[PDB]
C-alpha cells in the first residue's frame, strides 16, 4: 500500500521536474523564432504594400480602359466620404482576375492540410 | 429601468465589449477600426438627436465598411461593362488579368 | 466622394529580394541587428502615416539595405550559408534548434570576417528609438472638425417659480 | 448581403415557423427551438467573423450554453407532462382556459 | 498523388482489421489452452479472407418492420467514420494537418455512436432497440469524463495539434507525468470502442445480438470493420499521447516502426482485459464513471491547470 | 421544495431582473432574461399538480419563443452596425422583431393568450410574483429604446390590450383570470404613453404594482380563488371584505383614489402631443374593468351572500401569519392622490 | 478541399461494399424469413412502444455538463495570457461549481436510476 | 463565383432546418439537425472559425443523442411518420423547399429587397479582408480572452448552469 | 481535534477515491498562492513578443529606450537563459 502509492508519487514528480526544464527550453525556441519573424517583419510590409498597390493601379488602369463609354462614371471614383487610406477589400484586388487565384486568395491558408 | 451601477462604481462589468475599438487582446485591431473611432469621436457628448444629424458622414462611412455595398455595387457594374465589352469583343483583358503575369515578392 | 489617388507602376518599381523564405529566417538575427535603422525608419513611417503611399521611399531604402546585407554575406563566405539554409529549409516547420552545427560555423564566420555578433534573446523584440527628419503628421485621420458640445450648465438653484404649478397644487 | 447571410435568416424563418405552427409531439417543437438555437449560434459566428471583433469570439459559446439550459428545461417539463398523460401531445394542455 | 496517400491509408487499414480478427482469435485461444484457427492457411494467415468471402456471397436480408433507409445508411456511416478518424493522425506525418485534430477526433467519435443508434432503431426488433438504448447511456456515462482527461493531458501539449504531441514528449513519456489520467482514460476508451468488460450494445450472453442482430452478411461485416478500426485508432491516438516516440526528421521510419509497435501492444492488451474479466452492468458503468471518474478527473483537471503555473513551466504556441 | 432552495431561486429570479436593469450590453441582458426564466419556472410548480405543470409548460414555451427573436432582434441590430449597446436600434427590422418580442415577454395583445391561464394554473403566491415582478424587465428595456420603438405598432397593441383586458375580465368568475385580464389591460396603459414619457411608465408601474400587491395580499389572506368562496369572507372577516372593496374601486380609477392618478397623468401627456381620441377611447374601454370591479364588489362587500354551518368554527381561530406590508399597501393603493405631484422624483 | 475528397472517398468506398453486398449474392427472400426475430417466437406488442428511460434525470443532467466541456476547452490558449491570476482564478471558479453540481445531484439522489 | 462551395452548404443547412420543422417523428427530426449541424460547422470553418464550427457540431451532437433517448422513452408511436408518410408533413417539406427555391432564384437573378435588405451575389469571398499577419489564430485569442477579459460572462454563466442543475432536479421532484 | 482524525479515517476506509479527490483540489486551490514561480510564469508569458515592436519617435529626452537592439538599455531576458 505505502510503497505503491510513494513510486507513484516518486514518478510522478520526476516527470514534472523534466518536463518544467523541456517546457522551459520551449518557451526560450518560441521567443527566439518570434524574433526571427520580428526582424524579418519590415521587409515583407515594403514588399506587401507594392504589391497591394500595384494591383490597385492595373485595376484603375482597366476600369479606365473598360469605362469610358458609361457616361456619368469617375475614374477610381471612391465610395467613402473620408479621404483617409482604406484597406482594401480582397474583392476590389482580385476582381477582375481569373477564377483560380480568387480561390487561393481565398480559401489557400484555410484549405490547406 | 437602467440602474447605472457600473458608472457609478467604475466597475466595468461588460462595456469592455461593447464597441469594436475597445482594447482587444495582443492589440488585434478590428475591420473598421478607423470609422468607428471617428463616429464615436464626432459622436461623444452631444446627445443621440445631434449625433443622428451631425455624425451622419462617418456613421455612413462606418456602414460602408461593416457592409462595402457601394463596393459591391461599382465592382459588380464594372464586371457587367467589362462582360458586355468582351462579349462582343472590343475589348480584350491583358495577359496579367489572365494568369499570365510576373509576380512579385 | 472624390478620386483615389495610386502611385503609377514606374515608382513603384524596385530591385526585389528574390531569396526564398528559409534562406531569409537562416539570416533573420544578423539581419535584424545590422539593417535596423532603416527598417525602424520604415516602420515609424508606417505607424504614423497610417498609409503605403506616404512611405515609398523607406521601403526603397529597406529593399536596398536588405541587399547590401546579402550582397556582403555572398562575398564574404557563402558556402557556410548555404549549407546553414539548406539544412533549415529540409525542416517542414523551419526549425532553428535542428541546425546548430552549420547555425555555429555560420557566426564563427561572419564574426571573423565581418565582426557581426549574433543578437541575444530578448533583443530584438525591444522598442526602441528612431530619430527621423520626417514631420509628424498633423491629421493622420484625416478627421472633420468636431461638432460644437452643447454650452454648459451655470448659475445658482433657485426654487421653482410658484412651485411645481400642477393643476391645483399650490406647492 | 451576401446569400449566405440570407441563407442563415432564412433557417430561422424556418425553424420560428415551425415552433409557432405546432402539430402532436411537443419534442418536435423543442427540436424547432433548438434549430433556432443554431441558427443564431452560426449568423453570430459569421458576423463576428467578417468584422474580426475578437472579443465577441466568446459570446456565441456563452450563446450555446444558455442553449443548452433552455433544452434541459424543456425536456424536463416534457417529462413530467408525459408523466401525466403517458404521451407528450400538446392536446393534452388544455385543462387552462381563456 | 494525394489520392494514392488516401488509398495507401485506407487499404492497409482493413488489411490490419481483417488480420486483427484472426490475432484476437488465436490470442483468446491461446488464453484459453487452444489454439485457434490454423487450418484454414498456414497458422490461419487465409482465414479472414475466407470468412469476408463468406460474408460478402451471403445473402442479406431487408427486415419486413425496418426503416430501410437508415437500416442501410447505419453501416455505411460507421465504416465511412471509421476510416475517417485515421486521416489527422501523425505517423510521424499526418494526412490531413489540423489546428484542432483532437477537437477533430472527438466530434467525430461523438457521431459514430449514431451508427449504432439508427441501426438499433431501424432494425424495428425488441433486442437491437435494447442495444441502442444501452449505447444512450454508455454515451453518456463516459462522454464527459473522456473529454476532461482529455483537455487535462492537453494542457501540457500547449495546442490541439496532434504532431506538437511528438515535440511535447522528445525526453520523457507522457504517462510519467499523468499516469493517473492515463489510467482512466485507458478504461474510457474500453468503454468508447464498445469492448469487453463495456461491450454492453452487443452482449451475446444478454440480448443475443444487441443492436445489429437483424443484420447479416455484408454490412454486418461493415459494422465489425468499422469497430475493429476504431480498436486500432483509439489504441493508435493512446499511444501518441502517452507513449512519444522519438522521431528523426530524416529518418522518419524509425518512428513509425516504433509508434507501430507501441499501439500492437496497446490492442493486445485490449484482447488480453478481454480474456480476462466479466462483464459490467450497464448501470454500474454510468456510476463507475459518474461517482468514481469524474471527480478524480474534475481535481486532476484543476492540478493540470494550476501545475504549470506553480512551477513555471507552461508550453509554447498560443 | 425546501426553504433554502426556494429562497435561492427567488433571489435568482431578483438577480435576473437587475441584470437585464444594469447592463449596457445586449448579451448581458439577453443572459439576464435567460436566467429570470429558468429560475421562474420551478417557483410556478412549486405547488405540484398537472395544472401547474401546464402552466409552467405554456410559460416557458412563450418566453422562449420570445427570447429567440430577441436574439434574432440583437444579432441583427448588430449585423447593421458593430453595436452592442443599448442606446437606439439601428435597423427597423430589428426594432419591429424587439418590440414583438418584449410584448410577448409582457403579455400585450394579441400575445396575451398565456396571461390568463398560467395565473389561473399556478398559485395565489405565483401569481403575484408572475403579475408584479415579472413586468420590471421588459418594461426596463422598452424605457431604454423608447425612442426608437415605431408609435403606431406600439400604440395598436396597447389599445388592443386595453380593450381585450376589458372584454376578457367581463366573462369571469375565477379571482385569477380576473387579475389577468385586469394586468393586460394596465400593461397596455402603461405602453401606451412609452413613447411620449417613460416617467409616466413608471409611475404608472408603481402604482399598479402596489395595488396589485394589497389585491393578492388581500386573496391570500382570505384564502379565496373564485367569487363564491370570496363571498362567504364578510362572515369571517367583513374588514377584510371593505378594504378589498376600497381596493377595487381604486383599481377603476375613480376619484379621489390613487388608481385615477396614474390614467389622469397619461391622459394630460397625450394631450400635450395632439393626442385626443386615443386618450379618450382608452377611458371609454377601461370603464369595462372598472364594471367587473364593481361586480366583484357586489358578491364580496356591498351585499352579504348566503354562508355555510362550518363557517362557525372558523369564528374560533386567528390568522397564524401576519403580513407586515398589507396596511402600507392598502393605504398606497388608496390614498395618495394629493401627493400627485412627487411624481416628478421618478425623472 | 482535401478533407472533402477523404469524406467523399471513404462515402464513396462505403456505398459500394453495401452496392457489392446486396448485388452480388443469390436472394431468396420470403415473408417467414424476414420476419422480426425474437428467438423462437412471434413478438407480443410492437418494438415502436414506448420504452422507459431509468436514467431520464442523468441524462439531462449530461446536457448541462457537455456545455462545460465547451468552457474549459479554450484553457491550453488562457494558459497564455498575461494575468494568470485572474484566469486561474476564473478557471477554478468554473471547476468548483462543477464539482459543486455533481455534489448537489449525487446528495439529492439524483444519480440513482429510477425504481 | 468560386465554385459556391459555402452557397451549396448553406442551401443544405436551409434543407435540414425543413427537414426537422415540418415535423416527422423526432427520430429524423434529430437527423435533420444533425446535419444541419454538420453543415453549419462546415459552413464557420470555411469562414476561419474552426473552433466554434467544431464545438457546436459536438454540442449538438450529445443533444440529439438525448433527445433520441428521449423520443425512444416518450414520443413515439406505433408507426413514426417519415417525409412521405404523411400529406401534412410532406406539403411543408415541399412548401419550404420551393419557397427557398423561390428566394435563391429571386436573390441570385435579379437583385430585390425580401425583406430587410437586398442582395446581387458576386459569392462570399468578396467580403473577406485580405490581412497577413500573426502567429495565432485570432479566434482561439478572443475565444481564451473570456478568462481574462471575460470575468462576468464566467460568473453569470456558471451561476446559471448550477442552478440550472438544481432547477432540473426541482421539476423533475413530482410529489 | 479527534473527530477530524476519526472522520478521516473512515473516509479513507470506504470512499478513498472521494478523499484523492478533494486532497488534490485542495491543493490545485491552495498550492499557487504560496509558490514564487507563479510571477516567473507571468513574466515569461509577458516576454514573449507575439506582435511588432513599433519604434518610437526620438524626441531627445529618452535615456532609457534604446537606438538599437544590442544597446544596453531596455528590458533583458537574462533571467530567463538561467532558468
Ligand atoms: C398637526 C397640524 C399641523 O401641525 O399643521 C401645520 C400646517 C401649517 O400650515 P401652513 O403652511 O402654515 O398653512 C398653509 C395653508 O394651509 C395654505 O395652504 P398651502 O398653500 O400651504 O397649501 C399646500 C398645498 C399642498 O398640500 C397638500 O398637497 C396636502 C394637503 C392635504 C390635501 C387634502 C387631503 C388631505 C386632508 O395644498 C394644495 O395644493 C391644495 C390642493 C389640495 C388637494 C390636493 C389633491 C387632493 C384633492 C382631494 C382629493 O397646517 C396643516 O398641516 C393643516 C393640516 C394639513
Ligand atoms: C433536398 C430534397 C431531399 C433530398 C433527399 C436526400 C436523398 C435521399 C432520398 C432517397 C431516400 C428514400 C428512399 C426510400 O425511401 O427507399 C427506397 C426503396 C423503397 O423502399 P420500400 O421498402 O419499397 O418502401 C419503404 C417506404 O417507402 C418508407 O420506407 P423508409 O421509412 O425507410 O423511408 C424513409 C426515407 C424516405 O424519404 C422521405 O421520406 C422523403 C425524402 C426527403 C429526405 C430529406 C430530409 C432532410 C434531411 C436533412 C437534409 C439532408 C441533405 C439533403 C440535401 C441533399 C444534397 C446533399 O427518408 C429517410 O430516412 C432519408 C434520410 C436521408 C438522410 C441521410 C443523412 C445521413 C446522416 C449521416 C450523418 C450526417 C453528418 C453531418 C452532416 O428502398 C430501397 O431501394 C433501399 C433504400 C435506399 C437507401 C439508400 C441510402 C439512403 C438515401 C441517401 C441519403 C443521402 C446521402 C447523402
Ligand atoms: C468466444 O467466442 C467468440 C469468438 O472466439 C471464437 C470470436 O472470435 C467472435 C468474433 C467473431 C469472429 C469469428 C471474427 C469473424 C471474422 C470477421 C467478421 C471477418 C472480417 C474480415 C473482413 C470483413 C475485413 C475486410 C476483408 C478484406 C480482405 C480486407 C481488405 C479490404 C479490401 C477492400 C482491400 C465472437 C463474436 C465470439 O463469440
Ligand atoms: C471494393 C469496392 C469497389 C469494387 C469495384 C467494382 C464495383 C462494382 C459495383 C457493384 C455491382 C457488382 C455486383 C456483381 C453482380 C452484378 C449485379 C447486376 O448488376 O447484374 C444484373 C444486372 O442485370 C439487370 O437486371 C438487367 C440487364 C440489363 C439492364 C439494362 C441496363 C443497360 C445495359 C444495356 C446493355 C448494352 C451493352 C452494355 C455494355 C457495353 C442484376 O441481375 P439480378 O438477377 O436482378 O440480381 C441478382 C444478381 N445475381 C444474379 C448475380 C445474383
Ligand atoms: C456591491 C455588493 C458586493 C457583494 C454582492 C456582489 C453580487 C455579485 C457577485 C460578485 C460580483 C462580481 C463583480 C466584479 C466583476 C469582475 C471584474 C473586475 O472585478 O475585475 C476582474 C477581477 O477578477 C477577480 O478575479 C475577481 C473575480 C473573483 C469572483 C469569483 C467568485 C465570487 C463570485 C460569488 C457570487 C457569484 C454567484 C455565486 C457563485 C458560487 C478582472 O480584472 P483584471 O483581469 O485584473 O483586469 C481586467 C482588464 N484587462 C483584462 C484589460 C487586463
Ligand atoms: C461532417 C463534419 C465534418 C467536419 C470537418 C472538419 C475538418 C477540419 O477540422 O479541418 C479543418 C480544415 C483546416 O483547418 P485548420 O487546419 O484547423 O486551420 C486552417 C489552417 N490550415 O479546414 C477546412 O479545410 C474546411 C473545408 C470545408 C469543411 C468541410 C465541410 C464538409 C461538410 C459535409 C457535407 C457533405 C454533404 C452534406 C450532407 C452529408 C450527408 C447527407
Ligand atoms: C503531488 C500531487 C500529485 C497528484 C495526485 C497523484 C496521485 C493520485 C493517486 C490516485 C490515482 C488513482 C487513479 C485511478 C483512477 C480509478 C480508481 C478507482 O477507484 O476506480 C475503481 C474501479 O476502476 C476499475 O477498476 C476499472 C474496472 C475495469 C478494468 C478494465 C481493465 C483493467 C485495467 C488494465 C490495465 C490498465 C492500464 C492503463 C494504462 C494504459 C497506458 C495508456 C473504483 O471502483 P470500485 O472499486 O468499484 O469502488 C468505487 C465504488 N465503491
Ligand atoms: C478545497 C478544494 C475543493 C475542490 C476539489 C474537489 C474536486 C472534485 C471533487 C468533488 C467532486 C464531487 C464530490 C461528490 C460528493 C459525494 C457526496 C456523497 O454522497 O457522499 C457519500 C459517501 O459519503 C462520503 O462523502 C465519503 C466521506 C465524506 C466525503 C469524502 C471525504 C471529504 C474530504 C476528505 C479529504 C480531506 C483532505 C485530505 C486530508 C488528508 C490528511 C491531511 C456517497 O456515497 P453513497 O453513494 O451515497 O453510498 C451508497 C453506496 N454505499
Amino acid at each position: 500500500g505505502y510503497s505503491m502509492f510513494a513510486v507513484g508519487i516518486g514518478t510522478l514528480l520526476f516527470g514534472y521536474w523534466s518536463m518544467m526544464k523541456w517546457n522551459r527550453e520551449r518557451r526560450r525556441l518560441q521567443i527566439e523564432d518570434f524574433e526571427a519573424r520580428i526582424a524579418l517583419m519590415p521587409l515583407f510590409q515594403a514588399e506587401k504594400d507594392r504589391r497591394v498597390l500595384q494591383m490597385l493601379r492595373e485595376n484603375l488602369e482597366e476600369e479606365a480602359i473598360i469605362m469610358k463609354d458609361v457616361p456619368d462614371w469617375k475614374v477610381g471614383e471612391s465610395v467613402f466620404h473620408t479621404t483617409r487610406w482604406v484597406t482594401p477589400m480582397m474583392g476590389e484586388l482580385y476582381g477582375l482576375r481569373t477564377n483560380e487565384e480568387i480561390l487561393s486568395a481565398t480559401y489557400g491558408f484555410i484549405w490547406y492540410t | 429601468p437602467f440602474f447605472d451601477v457600473q458608472k457609478r462604481l467604475g466597475l466595468d462589468l461588460d462595456r469592455w465589449m461593447t464597441i469594436q475599438s475597445a482594447e482587444q487582446p495582443h492589440k488585434i485591431p478590428g475591420r473598421c477600426h478607423a470609422f468607428e473611432k471617428e463616429w464615436i469621436e464626432c459622436a461623444h457628448g452631444i446627445g443621440g438627436i445631434r449625433a443622428e444629424k451631425e455624425c451622419k458622414i462617418e456613421f455612413d462611412d462606418f456602414v460602408e465598411c461593416l457592409l462595402r455595398q457601394k463596393t459591391m455595387k461599382r465592382l459588380s457594374a464594372i464586371k457587367r461593362q467589362r462582360d458586355k465589352l468582351i462579349k462582343e469583343g472590343k475589348y480584350t483583358p491583358p495577359p496579367h488579368h489572365l494568369g499570365k503575369e510576373d509576380p512579385r515578392p | 466622394p472624390g478620386i483615389v489617388e495610386l502611385p503609377t507602376l514606374e515608382d513603384l518599381k524596385v530591385q526585389e529580394v528574390k531569396v526564398s523564405s528559409s534562406v531569409l529566417k537562416a539570416a533573420a538575427h544578423h539581419y535584424g541587428a545590422q539593417c535596423d535603422k532603416p527598417n525602424k525608419e520604415f516602420m515609424l513611417c508606417r505607424w504614423e502615416e497610417k498609409d503605403p503611399r506616404r512611405c515609398l521611399e523607406e521601403g526603397k531604402l529597406v529593399n536596398q539595405c536588405a541587399l547590401d546585407f546579402f550582397r556582403q554575406i555572398k562575398r564574404h563566405c557563402a558556402e557556410p550559408f548555404t549549407e546553414y539554409w539548406t539544412c533549415i529549409d529540409y525542416s517542414g516547420l523551419q526549425l532553428f534548434r535542428h541546425c546548430r552545427k552549420q547555425q555555429a560555423k555560420f557566426d564563427e564566420c561572419v564574426l571573423d570576417k565581418l565582426g557581426w555578433v549574433r543578437p541575444d534573446l530578448g533583443e530584438l523584440s525591444k522598442v526602441t528609438k528612431v530619430k527621423t527628419d520626417r514631420p509628424l503628421p498633423e491629421n493622420p485621420y484625416h478627421s472633420r472638425a468636431r461638432p460644437e458640445p452643447n454650452p454648459e450648465a451655470e448659475g445658482d438653484l433657485k426654487p421653482a417659480k410658484h412651485g411645481s404649478r400642477l393643476f391645483f397644487w399650490t406647492m | 448581403m451576401p446569400l449566405v447571410y440570407m441563407n442563415i435568416i432564412m433557417a430561422f424563418a424556418i425553424a420560428l415557423a415551425g415552433l409557432l405552427m405546432y402539430r402532436s409531439h411537443l419534442m418536435s417543437s423543442l427540436l424547432c427551438l433548438e434549430g433556432m438555437m443554431l441558427s443564431l449560434f452560426i449568423m453570430s459566428t459569421l458576423i463576428i467573423l467578417n468584422t474580426h471583433f475578437t472579443l465577441a469570439n466568446m459570446m456565441p459559446i456563452i450563446l450555446l450554453v444558455f442553449a443548452a439550459c433552455e433544452a434541459a428545461l424543456g425536456l424536463s417539463l416534457l417529462v413530467m407532462v408525459s408523466n401525466t398523460y403517458g404521451t407528450d401531445y400538446v392536446q393534452n394542455l388544455n385543462l387552462l382556459q381563456c | 498523388m494525394f489520392m494514392i496517400n488516401i488509398l495507401s491509408l485506407i487499404i492497409p487499414i482493413l488489411l490490419a482489421v481483417a488480420f486483427l480478427t484472426l490475432v484476437e482469435r488465436k490470442v483468446l485461444g491461446y488464453m484459453q489452452l487452444r489454439k485457434g484457427p490454423n487450418v484454414v492457411g498456414p497458422y490461419g494467415l487465409l482465414q479472414p479472407i475466407a470468412d469476408a468471402l463468406k460474408l460478402f456471397t451471403k445473402e442479406p436480408l431487408r427486415p419486413a418492420t425496418s426503416s430501410i433507409s437508415m437500416f442501410i445508411i447505419a453501416p455505411i456511416l460507421a465504416l465511412s467514420l471509421a476510416l475517417t478518424m485515421w486521416v489527422p493522425l501523425p505517423m510521424p506525418y499526418p494526412l490531413i494537418n489540423m489546428n484542432l485534430g483532437v477537437l477533430f477526433m472527438l466530434a467525430m467519435s461523438s457521431l459514430a455512436v449514431y451508427s449504432i443508434l439508427w441501426s438499433g432503431w431501424a432494425s424495428n426488433s425488441k433486442y437491437a432497440l435494447i442495444g441502442a438504448l444501452r449505447a444512450v447511456a454508455q454515451t453518456i456515462s463516459y462522454e464527459v469524463t473522456l473529454a476532461i482527461i482529455l483537455l487535462s493531458v492537453l494542457l501540457m501539449n500547449g495546442s490541439y495539434t496532434l504532431s506538437t504531441l511528438i515535440t511535447t514528449q522528445e525526453h520523457i513519456w507522457m504517462i510519467f507525468t499523468s499516469w493517473p489520467l492515463a489510467m482512466m482514460w485507458f478504461i474510457s476508451t474500453l468503454a468508447e470502442t464498445n469492448r469487453a468488460p463495456f461491450d454492453l450494445t452487443e452482449g451475446e450472453s444478454e440480448l443475443v445480438s444487441g443492436f445489429n442482430v437483424e443484420y447479416a452478411a455484408g454490412p454486418f461485416a461493415m459494422f465489425f470493420m468499422a469497430e475493429y478500426a476504431n480498436i486500432i485508432m483509439m489504441n493508435a491516438f493512446t499511444a501518441i499521447l502517452f507513449l512519444g516516440a522519438s522521431h528523426d526528421p530524416h529518418t522518419p521510419e524509425l518512428y513509425t516502426i516504433n509508434f507501430v509497435l507501441k499501439t500492437l501492444a496497446l490492442t493486445i492488451t485490449f484482447l488480453w482485459i478481454r480474456a480476462s474479466y466479466p462483464r459490467f452492468r450497464y448501470d454500474q458503468l454510468m456510476h463507475l464513471l459518474w461517482k468514481s471518474f469524474l471527480p478524480l478527473t474534475l481535481a486532476l483537471c484543476m492540478w493540470h491547470i494550476s501545475l504549470p503555473i506553480m512551477t513555471a513551466s507552461i508550453p509554447p504556441q498560443s | 421544495m425546501n426553504p433554502i432552495i426556494y429562497t435561492t431561486l427567488i433571489m435568482t429570479v431578483m438577480s435576473g431582473t437587475m441584470l437585464v436593469m444594469i447592463s449596457s450590453h445586449w448579451l448581458l441582458i439577453w443572459i439576464g432574461f435567460e436566467m429570470n426564466l429558468l429560475a421562474m419556472i420551478p417557483v410556478l410548480m412549486k405547488n405540484f399538480n398537472p395544472r401547474a405543470t401546464e402552466a409552467a409548460t405554456k410559460y416557458f414555451l412563450t418566453q422562449a419563443t420570445a427570447s429567440m427573436m430577441l436574439m434574432m432582434a440583437i444579432i441583427i441590430n448588430l449585423l447593421y452596425s458593430g453595436q452592442w449597446t443599448i442606446t437606439k436600434m439601428f435597423n427597423p427590422v430589428a426594432m419591429t422583431m424587439m418590440t414583438m418580442a418584449l410584448a410577448m415577454k409582457l403579455g400585450l395583445s394579441p400575445f396575451h393568450f398565456w396571461v390568463p391561464e398560467v395565473t389561473q394554473g399556478i398559485s395565489l403566491q405565483a401569481g403575484l410574483l408572475l403579475l408584479t415582478w415579472q413586468k420590471l424587465a421588459p418594461l426596463s428595456v422598452l424605457c431604454q429604446i423608447s425612442q426608437s420603438i415605431n408609435p403606431n405598432l406600439m400604440l395598436t397593441m396597447a389599445m388592443l390590450s386595453i380593450l381585450i383586458g376589458g372584454w376578457g375580465g367581463l366573462n369571469q368568475t375565477q379571482l385569477r383570470k380576473i387579475m389577468a385580464y385586469s394586468s393586460i389591460a394596465h400593461m397596455g396603459w402603461m405602453t401606451a404613453v412609452l413613447p411620449y414619457n417613460t416617467t409616466m411608465t413608471i409611475l404608472n408601474l408603481l402604482i399598479y404594482i402596489t395595488m396589485t400587491l394589497a389585491m393578492f395580499m388581500l386573496l391570500i389572506h382570505s384564502s379565496a380563488t373564485t367569487t363564491l368562496s370570496l363571498s362567504h369572507t364578510w362572515n369571517k372577516m367583513p374588514v377584510i371584505t371593505s378594504l378589498m372593496m376600497v381596493t377595487l374601486l381604486s383599481m377603476g380609477g375613480l376619484p379621489p383614489l390613487s388608481g385615477f392618478m396614474p390614467k389622469w397623468m397619461i391622459i394630460q401627456e397625450m394631450t400635450k402631443n395632439e393626442s385626443i381620441i386615443m386618450p379618450t377611447l382608452m377611458a371609454m374601454t377601461a370603464l369595462l374593468n372598472l364594471y367587473f370591479y364593481m361586480r366583484l364588489a357586489y358578491s364580496s362587500s356591498l351585499t352579504m351572500f348566503p354562508s355555510t354551518n362550518n363557517m362557525k368554527m372558523k369564528w374560533q381561530f386567528e390568522h397564524t401569519k401576519q403580513m407586515k406590508l398589507l396596511p402600507t399597501m392598502i393605504v398606497l393603493s388608496t390614498l395618495v392622490l394629493p401627493m400627485t405631484p412627487a411624481l416628478s422624483s421618478l425623472n | 478541399m482535401n478533407i472533402m475528397l477523404t469524406l467523399l472517398t471513404n462515402v464513396t468506398l462505403a456505398s459500394l461494399l453495401v452496392l457489392i453486398a446486396f448485388w452480388l449474392p443469390q436472394l431468396n427472400a420470403y415473408s417467414e424469413k424476414t420476419s422480426p426475430y425474437e428467438c423462437g417466437f412471434d413478438p407480443m406488442g410492437s418494438a415502436r412502444l414506448p420504452f422507459s428511460m431509468k436514467f431520464f434525470l442523468v441524462a439531462i443532467t449530461f446536457l448541462l455538463f457537455d456545455l462545460e466541456i465547451a468552457l474549459l476547452l479554450p484553457l491550453p490558449w488562457a494558459s497564455q495570457t498575461n494575468n494568470l491570476k485572474t484566469m486561474l482564478t476564473m478557471a477554478l471558479f468554473l471547476l468548483i461549481l462543477l464539482a459543486a453540481s455533481l455534489a448537489y445531484e449525487w446528495t439529492q439522489k439524483g444519480l440513482e436510476w429510477a425504481e | 463565383m468560386t465554385m459556391y462551395i459555402a452557397f451549396i452548404l448553406s442551401t443544405i443547412f436551409v434543407i435540414g432546418f425543413v427537414g426537422f420543422s415540418s415535423k416527422p417523428s423526432p427520430i429524423y427530426g434529430g437527423l435533420g439537425l444533425i446535419v444541419s449541424g454538420g453543415v453549419g460547422c462546415g459552413i464557420v470553418l470555411n469562414f476561419g472559425g474552426s473552433f466554434l464550427g467544431l464545438m457546436v457540431f459536438l454540442i449538438y451532437l450529445g443533444g440529439m443523442l438525448v433527445v433520441f433517448g428521449y423520443t425512444t422513452a416518450m414520443a413515439t408511436e406505433m408507426y413514426p411518420e417519415v417525409w412521405v408518410s404523411n400529406k401534412t408533413v410532406f406539403g411543408a417539406f415541399v412548401s419550404g423547399l420551393m419557397m427557398e427555391f423561390c428566394m435563391v432564384y429571386y436573390a441570385l437573378k435579379e437583385e430585390e429587397v425580401e425583406i430587410i435588405f437586398k442582395f446581387n451575389g458576386l459569392g462570399d469571398w468578396v467580403i473577406y479582408d485580405t490581412g497577413d499577419s500573426g502567429f495565432f489564430s485570432e479566434e482561439a485569442m478572443g475565444i481564451a480572452a473570456l478568462y481574462s477579459y471575460g470575468t462576468w460572462l464566467v460568473i453569470v454563466t456558471g451561476w446559471s448552469l448550477l442552478i440550472g442543475v438544481v432547477v432540473i432536479m426541482e421539476i423533475t421532484r413530482g410529489n | 481535534a479527534g473527530r477530524i482524525a476519526s472522520f478521516l479515517k473512515n473516509a479513507w476506509a470506504k470512499e478513498p477515491v472521494l478523499v484523492a479527490s478533494f486532497a488534490i483540489g485542495g491543493l490545485a486551490i491552495i498550492l499557487p498562492s504560496l509558490s514564487p514561480y507563479t510571477n516567473y510564469a507571468i513574466r515569461i508569458n509577458r516576454a514573449t513578443p507575439y506582435n511588432y515592436p513599433v519604434p518610437l519617435r526620438d524626441d531627445g529626452n529618452m535615456p532609457d529606450v534604446p537606438s538599437h537592439p544590442q544597446d544596453p538599455q531596455g528590458p533583458s531576458l537574462e533571467w530567463l537563459k538561467n532558468l
